[PDB]
């Protein structure tokens, strides 16, 4: 016996006791205490399943995330479909699988925090450059979303706007090899990083290890939050034998990024709810920070799968977090080749709106405090 | 055969 709302959440519990102790919670005796805030859970189910909260453009599309505890990697919510039901208790949760491709959300931790974390760049202000590139030692051109070029841009700006030219160039000059290593640090890794990695995480391998899912997301995002510590994602607090002994889990986070580099990406990240991308998400008295990210069609898929002329894309993320929790979406069909559309493909920052709303609406907003190596300058923050 | 799942507030919340 076990509430549907709570399915998903249950199946990470039972995986995670297996893989530190060895015993099946379902073929051994044992009382576990998990994280998960009940009511932050029928919320989460209320916002999907529900017409009250968001307006999903039908019943098919689907969504996923994890909402982490920045402080401590402590799942307190996750869910991985809406309006899914044929109980097969602990089927496939969407919320831990990478087989979806994260987009946009990528850009902050495969290429700007390395490269403020290594020299590339020292300030948000510095001059990207938006203008006709192609990938490295390739001649297919890097095309922004659509089709345009904006020539000279602050970091801020280019990652305000979801720029994809100065994106690829600023992983070229951190480097594939230290790239990969940084992307380690917060938990994601390819079993190989390419050029194109610089905005998906679209990977040759397909393990759970290489890749991202709302869960690495959330987590990775959260090392921002916390000010640079990478928590790695818990479910479980303890576990109680039957035979009267008990195993405690503590989890004890790297350093993954400098403060400087933290507060860095968090303040050029505010920008992109404010006048950026993700001003669907945008809350006036929650001091939050985040990023909006869209994959995109092979080609193929947009010669012989695609019917509108319209924007398309099969995947839609945000990945949002505040002071307190840091949380991932993602959204799209079960079959990427039926694209999100119009009023769909809005459905990601709602969503994170929304819970993030329920999240906050008590606690204490606070904001976050400029580390000691740091000047502000106008809209821009500068390195000593 | 028996396994009880507690949340965060220790109530429990299902039996496995
Ligand atoms: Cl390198
Ligand atoms: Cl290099
Ligand atoms: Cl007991
Ligand atoms: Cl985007
Ligand atoms: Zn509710
Ligand atoms: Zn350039
Ligand atoms: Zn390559």
């Amino acid at each position: 016996n076990y509430p549907a709302y709570m399915d998903n959440y249950l199946k990470e519990v039972i995986n995670q006791v297996e893989e530190e102790t060895g015993y099946n919670l379902l073929t051994t005796g044992m009382d576990v205490y998990t994280n998960v805030d009940q009511e932050a859970q029928k919320h989460l189910w209320d916002i999907y399943n529900t017409d009250e909260y968001v307006a999903y453009p039908d019943d098919e599309l689907q969504v996923a995330s994890t909402i982490v505890d920045v402080s401590n990697g402590k799942v307190i919510a996750q869910l991985g479909a809406r309006h899914q039901s044929s109980n097969v208790s602990f089927g496939i949760n969407q919320a831990v699988e990478t087989n979806r491709d994260w987009g946009s959300t990528m850009k902050p931790i495969t290429d700007y925090a390395p490269a403020l974390e290594y020299g590339v760049y020292d300030s948000t202000a510095t001059i990207v450059h938006d203008e006709p590139y192609n990938y490295p030692g390739t001649n297919t051109p890097v095309y922004n979303w659509d089709r345009g070029y904006f020539g000279n841009i602050t970091l801020q700006y280019a990652l305000q706007q979801s720029r994809n030219v100065p994106a690829v160039e600023t992983l070229n000059k951190v480097g594939l090899n230290r790239a990969k290593t940084f992307l380690n640090g917060l938990g994601i890794d390819y079993p190989s990083i390419h050029y194109s990695n610089a905005i998906s995480s679209n990977t040759t391998e397909s393990d759970k290890k290489y890749g991202a899912s709302s869960e690495k997301m959330a987590a990775a995002y959260a090392a921002f939050a916390n000010g640079g510590t990478y928590y790695k994602p818990m479910y479980i607090h303890k576990v109680v034998f039957s035979d009267g002994s008990e195993k405690e889990f503590s989890n004890v986070g790297t350093r993954a990024m400098k403060e400087t580099t933290a507060y860095m990406m968090t303040d050029m990240m505010k920008t992109v709810l404010t006048y950026g991308t993700g001003r669907n998400a945008y809350l006036a008295w929650l001091p939050q920070a985040g990023k909006t990210g869209t994959s995109n069609y092979t080609d193929e898929e947009i010669e012989n799968h695609i019917k509108t002329s319209q924007f398309v894309a099969p995947d839609e993320l945000f990945a949002g977090y505040t002071r307190k929790y840091s949380m991932a979406v993602w959204t799209g069909y079960s079959n990427r080749l039926t694209p999100l559309v119009g009023n769909g493909l809005t459905v990601a920052a709602k969503v994170y709106r929304s819970m993030m709303t329920y999240l906050s609406e008590g606690s204490n907003p606070e904001d976050w405090n400029i580390p000691e190596g740091l000047y502000r300058n106008g809209e821009f923050v500068f390195k000593n | 055969t028996s396994s009880k799942i507690y949340d965060n507030k220790n109530q429990l919340i299902a039996d496995l």
